[PDB]
RNA sequence: CGGGGAAACCCAGGUGGAGGCCUGUAGCGAUGCUGACGUGCAAAUCGCUCGUAUGAUUUGGGUAUCGGAGCGAAAGACUCA
RNA sequence: AGCAAAGAUCUAACGGAGAUAUACUCAACAUGCAACGUUGGAUACUGGAGCGGGGAAGGAUUUCGUGCCAACGGCACUCGUACACGAGUUGUUCGGAAACUGAGCACAACGUUAUAUCGUUUUGUUAGGAAAGUGAAGGUGGUCGGCCAUAACUGAAAAGGGGCAACAGAGAACCUGGGAUUAUAUUCCAAAAAGAAAUUGCAUGUGGG
RNA sequence: CCCAACUGCAGACCGUACUCAUCACCGCAUCAGGUCCCCAAGCAUAGAAUGCUCUGGUACAUAGAGAAAGGUACACUCAGGGAAGUCGGCAAAAUAGAUGCGUAAGUUCGCAAGAAGCAUUGGCUCUGAGGGCAAAAAUUGCCAACUCAGAACUGCUUACGGCGGGGAAUCCAACUGUAUAAUUAAAACAUAGGUUUGUG
RNA sequence: AGUGGUAAUGCGAAACACUGCCAGGUAACAAAUCAAUCCUCCCACGGUGAGCUUUCUUUUCACCAUAAUCCACCUUGGGCCUUUUACCGCGUUGUUCGGAGCGGGGGCUCAAGAUUGAAAAAUGCAGCUCUACGUACUGUUGUGAGUUCUGCGCAUUAACGCAAAAACCUGGGGUGU
C-alpha cells in the first residue's frame, strides 16, 4: 500500500522532484519491495518509474508579442506607465551622445582629416 | 535561477568568505571560495603609500 | 546545531541511554515495586538545557 | 533589428541559401510500408506532402529548384541548398502523420546525421 | 568496524589492530555516537582479506 | 598534472621506480600516454598515429601497460 | 559651450549628483477606525489606514554599568509578564 | 458556548476489521452511515522578501527503516515529530582548538579590609620593582671541505610576570565525478584508489657546492 | 656540512544525524506573537510595489447540509438631494500613472509646488530621427539592440493591478529626530543657536 | 661569491647561501559615478527527445555540462623609463592634468582577464539500438538585460577622517672574506 518510500528514493535518484515522478499505478506489489536504491534504480530501468516532463511555460506568446514592440506597436502614451527619466534615462542619453562624439573625434584625428587644433577646438563643444 | 547554499560552516557574506558561483562537470552550480587578496608590495606610507613595480601582489604564503 | 563541547555531547548521550522502559521481568521479582518508569522524558514536553 | 520590420514584408522572409550546396536530408520509409500500413497511395502522397507544404522564403507550396525530393526506393530524399533544419521535417511528417491517424502507430526517429526513420513503436 | 574505547586516538587503535589481529591498518575513521561510545572505521591494506580476518574473529 | 615534451623524457620518466602504470588514451586524433608517477601524472600527447605505436614497443618490460576504456556501471 | 559689457560683472543651454530632502518596498515604528477580538490566535493580538525608510538609521554576536542602586533625547520611563 | 484568518478539493483502482453488514413470503432506492492511507488522473495554491534549499542561537534523537494504534496529534486517522524495536553522524585540508589580537576580564605581585568574597592590573603594558634559565662572539676537543655542523665552561645583547576573551574580525594546505546510504559525506571510494592535487614533519638515494 | 628537484613514510584531538519554525526554539501548547544569516526564475510594469506562471513545495490547519433574524468582513451597489447626520466629514466617497502646458499670496530667495487648474493617452498600418566595425572614406558593403516623435486608418460600454483630493485662514512647536512595552506620540523631551558659572 | 639592460628593471635545478641588530611593507579595513567577473536571464544557431495539430505554427517545451591544480603567454586599465621638448595640449559620464616633464616614438612593469595545452574523457546528461541496477553506438552568437569580483586609493558627508596583533615578506648592515 504505502509507496512512500520508493517515491523519496525515485525523487533523490532521478533528482527531480515528487509532482514529476511517474509510479505505475498497477504495478504497486513490483515496487513496494524495492526497499534499496539499487532496487528503485531496476523499476526505473524498467519502466515502473519515469521522470515526466515538465509543464510547459511558454514565449511564443511573449516572441510575438515582441515583433509588435519591435515595431513600436505598443508603447505610446495612455501605454506608458512609468516616467520618461526612468524609461531612458537622461545621463544614459548624455553618456552615449557624448562617447560617440568623441570617438568620432579620435577617429578624424587618427585618421588626419582634422587638426590637433580642430580636434581640440571641437573637443569642448562636445 | 538555480539556488545555491555554502559548503564550508560559514554563512555570513564577508569581506573573508565571498564565494563565486561556479559551474561543474556533472552540470550543476557549486559555490566556491574566492581567495583575499593582498594590495601588494608597497612604498612607505610616509614616503607616499605607493605601489612598488617589478614586485607582485603575494598575500600569505604564496608569498 | 552542530556545535556542542563533549562533555555536553556526552551527558545527552547518558540521557538516551536512560530513556529505555522498564524491562518485563523486573515486574516478576519477588518484592516489586515498579511498573512503570516515572522519569520517561519526551523531547517535547520537558526540556533538558544542557 | 538594423532596420524596422514591416507587417506586408512577412508574406516573404529569407531563407538564407547555403554558400556550399546540397544539404541532404533522407527520411526512411520501410518500416509502415513494407509490413502493411503505407500502401502505394498514401507513400505517393508522403512524396507529395512535401513538396506541396514544405515553406521556401515564407512562401508555402512554391518551391522551385531551391528543393527536390525525386522519391529513391523506399526512402524520400530532401535534397536543397537552402538552409533548412533536420529537424523541421521531423516536424513536417508528424502532421502527414497525423492528418492519417498513423501517429499511434509510428516514430519517426533520428538514426544518422542527415537521416530519418520511420519505425512502429 | 569497532566500538573501541573513547580515549583513543587513531593511531593507538591502528597499533591495537596490528597486535590483537595480525593486520595492517591503513585508515581509521573514528566516530563518537549519540550513544556515547567511539566507533572506528578500518580499513585493511589490501594485504588482508577483511572476511578472513572477520571469520577469525567470527562474526 | 604535468607534461612530457620530448621521447627522451618519456623514457627517463618510465624508468623511474614510482611509475606504477602508463595509461594508454586512444583520442580519435592522437594518443596518450599517461605515466602515474608518485606525485604527478605525466602525459606524453602523440599526434600521430603511427609513431604512437612505435612508443609503446619501447616500455615492454617491467611498467603496467593499461589500455584506457570506458568501463560501465556494472564493473563498481 | 554660447550671449551681453568700457569694465565690474550679468544672462542662458547642458554637465554634475549634494541633502538628519520628497513619493514609495523591505526593515523600524503604531495615527485613526475610539474596527475586529475582549472566558481571544494572543496575560496586548488581527485587519485596513497611517509615521519614517542615507541616517541623531536598522540589526547579530561579544562586552560594560544595577537595587536606595543602574541607565534614561526625561515618560518616574526601563531594569526577564 | 463553541472547534468561522492563512481560498479547495474532486475521481477511480488498491490497501485495511473499519462492508456492499437486513428474522420471513423483498429485484434494487426507500434498513451499514460516516471516516482512513497509497499510487494514477483532474483541479488548485505557494509564486524565488516561497507551506523552496542550507546555517547560527535554541533544542538533543524529533533523523532513518520496520512493526504498531491503548493514551496523545482539541475532528479524524490504517497516518505521525506518538509508541515499541533495530539502526544511523567516517575529515592531513571543512568549523573549532593547538596558534592571533579587540572591547574587556582579573591570576601573580602589591596595597586595603574586623573580614578578601576588595581594589589596582593596555595611555606601551604588572609589582619599592633584584619575575629574562634565552644566549652574539670566543676559549675547551669528536666531525664535514680556513667554512660548517654536533656536544660541555665562560658572557655580549633583549626594561616592562602569567593566562583568557571573536564557531560572523585576523588566520586557514581539496576539488570535482560516483550505481557510495533506508538514513552520512568537499568526511565514504584502494591499484586503473573514479580520480586530479595542495600541504606539514622526518628520512633515505641521485645530483650540486 | 649546505641545497635543489624528486622519492619513502606518517599526518593526532573535538564537532558533523535532524530542525531552525503557521509543528522541532521562546510565549504552560503542534499558540495568527516573536526569532540573526546566505541563494533567489518568467511576463506585465519605474519596479524585491502588485497581479499571474515553469522549477521546488502544498491541498495541512474539524467537516457536511444549507437563503432565518442578528452580526463580522483585508465585500459590493443604491434613485432625487448632497453633511441637513454628528461633539467632530468619524466612516466611506473622491483624487490618482505618464506626458505637454500652466501655476498665487507669503518667503530665511532655498521654497511654497504635484500649488491651483487644463489638455492628451487605444488598436492598427506606415514615416522620420537617435548607431556600430570592415574595406569629398563627404561612400560603398554588412549588422545588432532599443527609445522617442509624426502621420493617415480604425474603435471605445472610459473598462485589471497599482497610484496625491484640493483651497483660504487662526493656535502651538523652528526643522529631521526621541518619547509613557500594555489606554496619552503631544504643544512634552532632544536639537542647532543664545547666555551664565566653576576651573591653570 | 651572483649576474644582464642608458634606464624603467630582467635572469632561478642545486651559493643570487646565512641573519645578533635595525627599517620598511603585508596582514590592514573607505562613498558615490562609470565600467563591470564568476554566474543568472534573454536572444541567436542548431542537434536529440517530447508536446500540439478540423485549421495555423521553417513551431512550443526540456537539455546541450567542464572542478581544483599546473603549463605556455592577446587585450584594457594603473605606475614608470628613455628619447623629442610643450603654453597651449592630452583625457573622463564626471568635479583636471602638465618644465616638479604634457603629448607623440620606443619601452619596462603591475593588476584584471582572454587564448593554447596537461587534467579531461576515460567523466556528466539526454537519446537510442541489441540478444540483465545488461550491452553496441549517437549528439555535445550577442555595442541584450541584471550582476561589488575587480578597477579602488593619502579612498565619502566630516568639529565623522574609518581597529589591532600573530604570522609572513623585502631591505639595511654584517657574515661567507
Ligand atoms: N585666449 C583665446 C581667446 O578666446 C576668445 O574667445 C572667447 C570669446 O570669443 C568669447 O568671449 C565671450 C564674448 O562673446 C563676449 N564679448 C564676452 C563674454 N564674457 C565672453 O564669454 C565667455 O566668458 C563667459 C564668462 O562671462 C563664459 O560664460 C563663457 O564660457 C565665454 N563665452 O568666448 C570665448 C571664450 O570661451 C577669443 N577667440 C579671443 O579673445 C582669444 O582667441
Ligand atoms: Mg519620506
Ligand atoms: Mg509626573
Ligand atoms: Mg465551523
Ligand atoms: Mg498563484
Ligand atoms: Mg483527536
Ligand atoms: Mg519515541
Ligand atoms: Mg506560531
Ligand atoms: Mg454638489
Ligand atoms: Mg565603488
Amino acid at each position: 500500500v504505502s509507496l512512500k518510500l520508493q517515491a523519496r528514493l525515485a525523487s533523490s535518484i532521478l533528482g527531480c522532484g515528487r509532482a514529476r515522478v511517474w509510479l505505475d499505478p498497477n504495478e504497486a506489489v513490483e515496487i513496494q519491495n524495492a526497499n534499496s536504491r539499487k532496487s528503485v534504480r531496476k523499476l526505473i530501468k524498467d519502466g515502473f518509474i519515469i521522470r515526466k516532463p515538465v509543464k510547459v511555460h511558454s514565449r511564443a506568446r511573449w516572441r510575438k508579442m515582441k515583433e509588435a514592440k519591435d515595431m513600436g506597436r505598443h508603447n505610446g502614451v495612455g501605454r506608458r506607465e512609468g516616467s520618461r527619466e526612468a524609461r531612458m534615462p537622461s545621463k544614459e542619453l548624455w553618456m552615449r551622445r557624448l562617447r560617440i562624439l568623441r570617438r568620432l573625434l579620435r577617429k578624424y584625428r587618427a585618421d588626419k582629416k582634422i587638426d590637433r587644433h580642430v580636434y581640440r577646438d571641437l573637443y569642448v563643444r562636445a | 535561477c538555480p539556488r545555491v547554499q555554502y559548503r564550508r560552516r560559514m554563512h555570513y557574506a564577508t569581506r573573508g568568505n565571498r564565494m563565486k558561483m561556479v559551474r561543474t562537470p556533472g552540470n550543476k552550480l557549486v559555490m566556491q571560495k574566492r581567495a583575499k587578496r593582498s594590495q601588494g608590495i608597497h612604498t612607505p606610507w610616509v614616503l607616499g603609500h605607493k605601489r612598488l613595480g617589478g614586485t607582485k601582489a603575494l598575500r600569505h604564503i604564496d608569498a | 546545531g552542530r556545535f556542542k563541547p563533549l562533555a555536553v555531547k556526552k551527558k545527552y548521550a547518558k540521557k538516551m541511554n536512560q530513556n529505555k522502559p522498564v524491562p518485563y521481568w523486573i515486574r516478576l521479582r519477588t518484592g516489586n515495586r515498579i511498573k512503570w518508569n516515572e522519569k520517561r522524558r519526551h523531547w517535547r514536553r520537558t526540556k533538558l538545557n544542557y | 533589428v538594423a532596420v524596422r520590420a514591416k507587417v506586408g514584408s512577412r508574406s516573404y522572409v529569407r531563407q538564407k541559401q547555403l554558400a556550399k550546396g546540397k544539404k541532404v536530408f533522407k527520411i526512411d520509409c520501410s518500416i509502415p510500408a513494407a509490413d502493411g500500413i503505407f500502401s502505394e497511395d498514401v507513400l505517393g502522397n508522403f512524396e507529395q506532402f512535401f513538396q506541396d507544404n514544405t515553406k521556401l522564403n515564407g512562401r508555402k507550396g512554391k518551391l522551385s529548384d531551391k528543393v527536390r525530393l525525386s522519391m529513391n526506393d523506399n526512402v524520400l530524399t530532401i535534397s536543397t541548398t537552402m538552409a533548412y533544419r533536420k529537424k523541421y521535417f521531423k516536424y513536417l511528417t508528424k502532421k502527414f502523420l497525423k492528418k492519417k491517424d498513423l501517429r499511434d502507430w509510428i516514430r519517426i526517429l533520428a538514426t544518422g546525421k542527415g537521416t530519418y526513420q520511420l519505425k512502429y513503436f | 568496524t569497532f566500538i573501541v574505547d573513547s580515549r583513543a586516538n587513531k593511531t593507538e587503535i591502528k597499533k591495537a589492530m596490528r597486535k590483537l589481529y595480525q593486520v595492517k591498518a591503513v585508515k581509521v575513521n573514528t566516530l563518537i555516537r549519540p550513544d556515547g561510545l567511539k566507533k572506528a572505521y578500518i580499513r585493511l591494506s589490501a594485504a588482508h582479506d577483511a572476511l578472513d580476518t572477520a571469520n577469525k574473529i567470527g562474526l | 598534472p604535468r607534461e612530457i615534451k620530448t621521447l627522451k623524457e618519456f623514457l627517463a620518466i618510465c624508468s623511474r621506480k614510482d611509475a606504477r602504470c602508463v595509461k594508454v588514451k586512444h583520442n580519435p586524433s592522437a594518443t596518450k600516454f599517461k605515466v602515474r608517477c608518485s606525485r604527478y601524472l605525466y602525459t606524453l600527447v602523440v599526434n600521430d598515429k603511427k609513431k604512437a605505436d612505435k612508443i609503446e614497443r619501447s616500455i615492454h618490460p617491467s611498467v603496467k601497460k593499461i589500455a584506457v576504456t570506458a568501463r560501465s556501471h556494472a564493473k563498481t
